[PDB]
């Protein structure tokens, strides 16, 4: 849940100021790098997969961002496309639709 | 009895054969004679011949109906006006 997302995210500041502190370094300075070096200093692991390994990153990427309940406490889902199940494709779609709409209004080599 | 040289007579132009020929078998096949031949070639017994006429009566109506429903609704073959919706 969102409280317990709090909870997390307090837990990993804390932990990230506890990590600074091992390695002797600033936690007012100390990067997601620093973390993930010192990480994999502290407890080394030769797994192969890379998912595997321990982490202590952000609660953002740790948990899902699937998020929890998307309504609060009254219910009221917070996407007016949320009923449609698939909410982010299809607001994703509306906006490319939309897009559309104003390029009518209005008028390959390294990607894919 | 009747006069000859009029009834299922196609004249040959410049001297191509076989382009007469294709349309007196083309006209001898609208009319139906071609197949009347080939019925009458056996004995079509009464009933199978009923049985016949009327799966071809409604084989025909059907192919009709089907035909009218395609080019309807073929009219909506056209690209999509709305997509992305």
């Amino acid at each position: 849940t969102e409280d317990f997302i709090k909870k997390q995210i307090e837990e990993f500041n804390i932990g990230k100021r506890h990590l600074a502190n091992m390695m002797g370094e600033d936690p007012e300075t100390f990067t997601q790098e620093d973390i993930d070096r010192a990480i994999a200093y502290l407890f080394p692991s030769g797994l192969f997969e890379k998912r595997a390994r321990p982490v202590m990153k952000h609660p953002e990427q740790i948990f899902p961002r699937q998020r929890a309940i998307q309504w609060g406490e009254d219910g009221r889902p917070f996407h007016y496309l949320f009923y449609t199940g698939k909410q982010s494709y299809y607001s994703l779609m509306h906006d490319v639709y939309g897009m559309l709409l104003n390029l009518e209004k209005h008028q390959v080599i390294g990607s894919r | 009895k009747h006069l000859k040289f009029i009834a299922r007579t196609v004249m040959v132009q410049e001297g191509n054969v076989e382009s007469a020929y294709r349309t007196l078998n083309r006209i001898l096949t609208m009319d139906g004679l071609i197949e009347d031949i080939k019925h009458r070639r056996y004995y079509e017994k009464p009933c199978r011949r009923r049985q016949r006429e009327s799966y071809e009566r409604c084989r025909r109506i059907y192919n009709m109906e089907m035909a009218r429903k395609i080019n309807f609704l073929m009219r909506k073959n056209r690209a999509d006006p709305w997509q992305g919706c």
